[PDB]
DNA sequence: TCTGTGCAGTGCTCGATGTTTTATTTAT
């Protein structure tokens, strides 16, 4: 019923070259329908269930950023997206903002340029969940969380 | 006379039609009574009244005869010998001295008796929203209960007319009984307790004049003349015939239609121990300072179950009880109990809210005590927000957020209060107090939310709106068991 | 049928047409979805203060009352509580053939019988009556000349109406207009730049702001209607509501509208006869997604919810609709007007 | 078995009374008692002065309140509270006069989602017959609302008339059942009571009297 | 007819005409799709700022809060005309706050002011001491003859076009003006999903990468302008102008909100565009067209030509319906019509 | 045949003033 983020998290990790190459080329996650090698990636994830599509799609889109860029840390909730990237430093507040008032597929676009320069540690998991809905509250839920480790 | 005619209005405590009593009739018969007026604030008035009138009258000597006249009434014998020193301080029309007024006010105008009718009038919006002529005509038991309340409950008519002694709008606070009769005993002190209560001038204001511009110690005011004081110079006017009473709807020989009144100043230095009212207790340097409590910026209430909130507040949140009610808990301490309890929330001269409990479990006591916790917790959350937002140099209402969302907090979470209360039993306690913890963790993200949401958009605020969900979500995980 | 129920689709730009204290978007809670909400005073207002209302209204013919032509049946009224001589005195001394009487009149003018009367028990008269009644004599010869409007909308909020009779209702009752769909407002950061500041603006704000396509709702009471005019026909009535159905489809609240612009008119307006006034909007409960707009499918939810429960709720009955869209439309029950000026005259000829 | 008018009190928007002396005008979770009765003064061509049929409306009539939860997609909707902000501009600064303040303020709670099923009988020594309440709720004569005139209706208040043997037995026969149920009369298994002042004290206007309803809670 | 409806589709290339707190774009939803948007408040100051309306109208107001400042200004300025002592008790009476040497005096909030309009006040403070008179009494007598005030505002139009409020000093009762033109926001007749532009910043002394990366938003857009102009209201608002000097100046803004464009952006992104249509008509109550695009225009050979398409079909749709028979014209370059624009503006010069 | 100073008569705006407030601060 729900998406195995681990599996997944692993599966993109010992994806061979090239399959990982035509996937991280992708500009923007409709463009992962034009490859082969995605569909491949997410058919025993669930893509064929139309529910679950435009949650892979944010979900690859994000991992597509680099093999190295996210790295997933176990529970000691875990390290949500907003810690994470506040964790780094490298961050720009302002970033934060522009990010979590962006509309769609703008906003996926802008989250795996923050993801690229800020190379996460994080709970992955728990940052699939978050791409699963990406409601208003978990984009505000993203900037609170980001100010308060600040 | 008080003491004497009737004036009590009353309808068998189970029973029908109103009849006005006496205050004879009422101690001495084994007959059921509760009051019964169209306003349950002046019902409360009223019992306060009584009970003061009841204090001065006939203290108890010990707990043991304290007991006894509550299970078995007085003779009319009795009562006669005891009121029989008070009955001339209990006229309302009397040559120098008519109860809780003052002869020879200087007025150009007369004043309407809506002004005695707390609420009625004291804003600019009180014109439109409510009905014209309640206080064309009063009778005298309206208009002594109406005299009553504005010295005690209501604030002052206006600039140069001043508050009682424990304040603008306290909450007052009374053990409750089975009937009328047993409800004014309970909230009596004995004898031995009163002089605990007070360690002076014992004669009314009425009788012993205010000296205007005066200061006066608070120690040196006697109980009777603490109990019955009298902050304003109000004169009544000439009554007139055989009617209805605008104010009760009942049919009165006397009715009264204006008063007149003039500013009149003075200075009470310290707090008068008055034992109707709980306190706060603050300690500031080394000195106990006390406080008695009020609806300020909130008006804590509940449909059905009021008198719990009430109750649980001054249990739990500095509180302390009325000296009547600590006396009733030892005399009784494992007797289950309930308060008669009302206040006022105001604008100065306004009267903005009205909250009384008049009627004459633990179960119900768990359902507050639930409620108050996220009552509380939503509180923190948002002064979180409000100092946040003071801090930043940022203006407007956003620094008081935190009042707004309390006031809404009661009013939405009393639309859940029928259903719960319908539901509960033995076995499905635990079920519905489940239930309405998930209402009201959703309620109180809602009112935060709305609270909080004019200043969305505003950067700068952002580690101060963070840090306040943050808070809020912190004590909503510690009120889930 | 006795009710005139009046309904309106109208579609609004980006604004802010009714605020709070807090200066944010009135609203609602429909269907377990947030509504943007035009609050009943706020429509009504706009209804009653609008040049249109001052011209068909303000100066409508049945405008003004005169107490001589009502003398006789204000003397058998009155003639029970109050003798000849009184009732007389009080009339002339107010100003200085009718079949029926205004309820509000017979009352008011009672109550200055009770004072007159209570005058010459007294036995004070010339002007010190005058000058004691100098206002509410003032005050009932001003609502004297305004009948329609009284009979329409109600008293004013300072009207000098002394009794209970005086209470006068509005024979038309305005619901709260609230957004078919849910609306998520959107939020305007502004700012105000001095002319002499050198960095940054003197202040910075937000303003809440939204599109909408609104229900409104209204009825009138035509009983009442003639009834607070003294007696009128029923064509009189009617001719009255056709007014209410052109301020329902074109007035707007004026706030914040000269920095919005959202001067909008309906497009939908329908008008059914019942015995039984009803809003239409549980079209809208669920609320009505976007699908080239809202407003299609506002007025498509509009008309199959009409097709369903018309029948069933009673709206058998005179039925009207004027539309600027070529929807498919409703049951054929419901006479299609190309124009708004038909739409009003039909209403004009009892339907 | 006696008979039973069968009432809905469904819309957008609802408001019954508390007592209140204040600009704030607050609702409760039901429809009152006096609120009812206004109602069906309404439909009937009751004036407000016109105390006699006033009184003899109160002392015929009786009544009982469900509850109905609004259900949206096999979905529950909760009833909500809403607070207006309501003012007014030029209000009477006096009862007679024509004087006004600029602006006053007033605060109105609404129920949100919320719709009722009444239930209505006639007392013992009734003046009148459900037959021509039935009459009144089908052809009111003013115009009928749920609290405020602001405040339309969305279903006939008409629902239906039938005979059974308490209140509670009449409304089984209308869904939604399951609803808490206010009555005027008491059903056997329950016990329980609901205090309140929306008593009309018709011989004192727009004074409210201290009574209360029987609690029959639902499955 | 009292009102004067103006109508403009104006058509951008890509750009960033306003933007909100985070330097985004700012838009609206209208018909359940966003739009990009242009507020009325940065239309405004972008015509009261340019040289058109310094060259046709006059001079704008100067909008202020630092009263120390404009202490100053006025004293440079009116002083040989009126000695330094009247100059600041007539802002003192004004603004309501005390005018002394301070080298910070702030107002309630931002406030328009019009330097011959502060010049007439000084006269009349002059005068009033002189003849002994008081400031409570000053106060009573002013406020007899408002009109008397408002002709100052024909060197201050923008304020008689779009209003002016104080809560503090004699401008609560004297300088309280109802703006007689009312201005929607731009919004665009159809959806847009912005473009973002990703930057750099090359630095001449780091040979590898770059010192900056960045994103900015930007987009084109087809953008609807409307505004009235209450005829009545701008003559009361001029001291009782003629309705010849009120559609003069209706005229003016007619070019202007069909060729002012904002400033924001524009050095970078340069969307210079004049508009492809515009279209006046008068009426009795206010009409704006904005439910012409409720329904967002689909692109078809671009966005201009379904969008002047779909406006043309509403506005036949409303006038039919609505039996609509106000004088109008219109100008376009893709009901009366008019070749150029400037015979539209003789036109309206000419009460249509 | 209209109009003028005294009113009586009051409609007011004027200002000082009765009272009284505070509760917090994540997660790492
Ligand atoms: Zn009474």
């Amino acid at each position: 019923d729900e998406i195995d983020a681990m599996a997944l998290y692993r599966a993109w990790q010992q994806l061979d070259n090239g399959s990982c190459a035509q996937i991280r080329r992708v500009s923007e996650p409709d463009e992962l329908r034009d490859i082969p090698a995605f569909y491949r990636l997410v058919q025993p994830f669930g893509w064929e269930n139309p529910r679950h599509q435009q949650a892979l799609l944010r979900m690859v889109f994000c991992l597509s950023a680099g093999k190295n860029v996210i790295r997933h840390q176990d529970k000691k909730t875990g390290i949500s997206l907003g810690r994470a990237l506040a964790n780094s430093g490298r961050i720009n507040e302002r970033r934060i903002f522009q990010l979590i008032r962006a509309d769609r597929t703008a906003d996926m676009v802008q989250l795996r340029r923050l993801l690229t320069h800020a190379e996460p540690v994080l709970d992955w998991p728990l940052m699939a969940r978050m791409l699963t809905w990406w409601g208003k509250r978990e984009r505000q839920q993203l900037l609170e969380d980001f100010v308060l480790t600040t | 006379n008080l003491l004497i005619d009737n004036w009590i209005p009353v309808r068998p405590r189970n029973g029908g039609k109103v009849q006005i009593i006496n205050l004879q009739s009422l101690y001495c018969s084994r007959d059921q009574w509760r009051l019964s007026l169209p306003r349950d604030d002046m019902e409360l008035a009223a019992l306060a009244l009584l009970v003061c009138i009841g204090q001065i009258i006939a203290p108890a000597k010990d707990d043991v005869e304290f007991r006894h006249r509550i299970m078995n009434p007085l003779t009319e014998d009795e009562f006669q010998q005891l009121i029989a020193p008070w009955i001339d301080m209990f006229y309302l029309n009397h040559a120098e001295h008519p109860f809780m007024q003052t002869k020879g006010v200087k007025a150009n105008d007369v004043t309407p008796m809506e002004k005695l009718l707390a609420g009625v009038s004291g804003a600019t919006n009180c014109a439109f929203v409510n009905q014209p002529g309640q206080g064309e005509a009063l009778c005298g038991g309206c208009t002594a209960i109406a005299l009553f309340n504005q010295a005690n409950q209501a604030p002052g008519f206006g600039g140069g007319f001043k508050s009682g002694l424990r304040g603008g709008t306290p909450v007052t606070t009374f053990v409750r009984g089975i009937d009328l009769r047993s409800t004014v005993l309970l909230n009596v002190l004995t004898l031995p307790r009163l002089q605990k209560q007070f360690p002076t001038e014992n004669q009314p204001t009425w009788i012993k004049p205010i000296k205007s511009n005066e200061s006066i110690p608070a120690s040196s005011i006697g109980f009777v003349r603490g109990l019955f004081w009298q902050p304003a110079h109000i004169e009544l006017c000439d009554p007139i015939g055989i009617g209805k009473c605008s104010c009760c709807g009942q049919e009165s020989n006397l009715r009264y239609t204006g008063f007149l009144k003039e500013k009149f100043t003075f200075t009470v230095n310290g707090l008068w121990p008055h034992p109707h009212s709980p306190c706060l207790v603050t300690v500031k340097k080394g000195e106990v300072e006390e406080k008695f409590l009020a609806f300020t910026t909130s008006a804590p209430s509940w449909t059905q179950i009021s008198r719990v909130v009430v109750d649980k507040i001054i249990q739990n949140e500095g509180n302390r009880v009325a000296a009547v009610v600590n006396q009733f808990r030892n005399i009784a301490p494992q007797s289950p109990l309930e308060l008669i309890m009302g206040g006022y929330r105001n604008n100065q001269a306004s009267i903005l809210e009205r909250r009384h409990d008049v009627l004459m479990g633990n179960v119900i006591n768990e359902i507050v005590t639930v409620g108050l916790g996220y009552k509380t917790a939503l509180r923190k959350a948002l002064y979180t927000f409000a100092e946040g937002f003071k801090n930043k140099d940022f203006k407007g209402a956003g620094v008081s957020v935190h009042e707004t969302a309390e006031r809404h907090f009661y009013r939405q979470s009393e639309l859940l209060i029928p259903d719960v209360l319908a539901n509960v039993n033995f076995s499905q306690a635990d079920e519905v107090i489940a239930d309405l913890r998930d209402k009201l963790h959703q309620l109180c993200e809602m009112l935060f939310n709305q609270s909080v949401a004019p200043y969305a958009h505003h950067p700068k605020l952002i580690s101060t709106l963070a840090l306040a969900r943050a808070t809020l979500y912190k004590h909503l995980r510690e009120l889930k068991p | 049928s006795n009710f005139i129920n009046i309904h309106v689709l109208i579609s609004h730009s980006p604004s802010c047409l009714n605020r709070d204290d807090m200066n944010m978007q009135k609203d609602a809670i429909f269907g377990g979805k947030r509504r943007v909400r035009i609050s009943s005073q706020s429509l009504k207002r706009a209804m009653r203060k609008s040049g249109y209302y001052a011209q068909n209204i303000g100066e409508s013919s049945l405008r003004t009352i005169h107490l001589a032509q009502l003398r006789d049946v204000l003397r058998q009224k009155l003639g029970e509580r109050f003798d000849q001589k009184i009732i007389d005195k009080t009339l002339a001394l107010l100003s200085g053939s009718a079949d029926a009487v205004t309820p509000w009149v017979v009352g008011e003018i009672a109550w200055f019988c009770e004072q007159v009367a209570k005058a010459e028990a007294d036995n004070l008269d010339d002007k010190k009556l005058l000058k004691v009644l100098k206002e509410d004599i003032a005050a009932i010869r001003v609502n004297l000349q305004q009948g329609v409007d009284i009979a329409l909308s109600g008293r004013m909020a300072t009207s000098g109406m002394m009794t209970e009779l005086g209470k006068v209702d509005g024979a038309m009752s305005i619901a709260h207009a609230i957004t078919t769909h849910q609306v998520d407002s959107d939020i305007d950061w502004f700012t105000a730049v001095d002319d002499l500041q050198e960095q940054g603006s003197a202040h910075l704000g937000t303003q809440e702001f939204s599109s909408g396509v609104f229900y409104r709702y209204a009825n009138i009471n035509l009983a009442q209607l003639q009834e607070n005019l003294g007696g009128a026909s029923r064509e009189q009535a009617l001719e009255i509501a056709t007014h209410v159905v052109h301020m329902l489809a074109t007035e707007v609240p004026g706030a914040k509208q000269r920095t919005y612009a959202a001067f909008n008119p309906a497009d939908m307006v329908m008008v059914n006869f019942s015995d039984m006034p009803l809003s239409m909007a549980n079209a809208f409960e669920k609320a009505v997604k976007a699908k080239d707009g809202f407003l299609q499918p506002s007025i498509q939810a509009f008309n199959q919810y009409w097709d369903r429960v018309a029948n069933g709720y009673g709206l058998n009955g005179a039925a009207a609709q004027f539309s600027l869209s070529d929807v498919d439309p409703i049951t054929a029950q419901v006479k299609q007007m190309p124009t708004l000026e038909q739409l009003k005259s039909w209403v004009r000829n009892n339907g | 078995m006696r008979s039973y008018l069968i009432l809905r009190l469904a819309g957008p928007m609802q408001a019954w009374g508390q007592p209140t002396f204040e600009g704030t005008r607050p609702t409760g979770r039901f429809p009152t008692r006096s609120g009812l009765l206004g109602l069906l003064g309404a439909c009937l061509g009751i004036q407000r002065d016109d105390t006699s049929s006033l009184q003899a409306l109160s002392e015929s009539v009786q009544f009982a309140v469900r509850c109905d939860e609004l259900i949206l997609d096999d979905r529950r909707v909760s009833v909500t509270g809403l607070r207006d902000y309501h003012t007014v501009l030029g209000a009477r600064e006096d009862y007679r006069g024509l004087k006004s303040h600029e602006t006053i303020q007033t605060w109105r709670e609404y129920l949100c989602d919320a719709s009722f099923t009444v239930a209505l009988w006639l007392t013992p020594h009734a003046t009148m017959v459900i037959s021509e309440l039935e009459k009144a709720v089908l052809k009111p004569r003013y115009t009928p609302y749920l609290g405020r005139r602001s405040c339309p209706l969305t279903h006939p208040l008409f629902l239906g008339t039938c005979q059974a043997s308490d209140p509670q037995k009449a409304l089984l026969n209308y869904e939604p059942v399951g609803g808490d149920i206010y009555s005027e009369e008491s059903v056997t298994g329950h016990h329980l009571k609901f205090t309140a002042r929306d008593e009309p004290m018709i011989t004192l206007p727009r004074q409210f009297a201290s009574r209360e309803w029987y609690v029959i809670k639902g499955g």
